[PDB]
């Protein structure tokens, strides 16, 4: 949300927190000095590779270790026989299955 | 009936009826949570265990 520079009313739920997750966006845009021209050639989607959910944060003052998960159900870290589910912002989800109840079968 | 009228008499009769069964099916559903299932076979240590 912050690296984009997208608008307020497009997603007004996290914009309150996206300025207290981080600063005014200059703490992130210093690493990528091309975001005014990565938009031009239209190649930002060619660079991302999705990963999935997190499992474990190991943190320090300088360098943060992140042990992620692909391929399936990441086993948790706090308790044995526990599984990490994906979590979301409700701002960014847009469902498609719903309508007025008015039927199409499930799978 | 044996009866003497102007009508010609009738016949001995016989009926055979075909009947058979009906199948039925019943479900039931158990969920057992996988956080529970294994610790029947757990590592077996503590007095809290």
């Amino acid at each position: 949300f912050m690296l984009s520079g997208m608008e307020a009313a497009k997603a007004p739920q996290t914009h309150k927190v996206a300025g207290v997750w981080y600063g005014s966006g200059s703490g992130l845009a210093d690493f990528i000095p091309n975001l005014s021209e990565l938009m031009d050639t239209g190649e930002f989607h060619t660079l991302l590779t999705p990963v999935g959910p997190m499992v474990q944060s190991v943190h320090s003052t300088f360098v943060t270790k992140v042990t992620s998960a692909m391929k399936g159900v990441g086993l948790a870290r706090d308790e044995p026989r526990a599984h990490v589910g994906l979590t979301l912002p409700c701002d960014m989800l847009v469902d498609l299955d719903e309508s007025c109840p008015m039927r199409e079968p499930a799978g | 009936i044996a009866h003497g009228d102007g009508r010609r008499p009738n016949k001995q009769r016989q009926y055979i009826v075909m009947k058979a069964c009906n199948k039925h099916h019943i479900g039931a559903e158990i969920e057992l949570a996988a956080a529970d299932i294994e610790l029947l076979f757990a590592e077996k240590e503590t007095p809290l265990d």
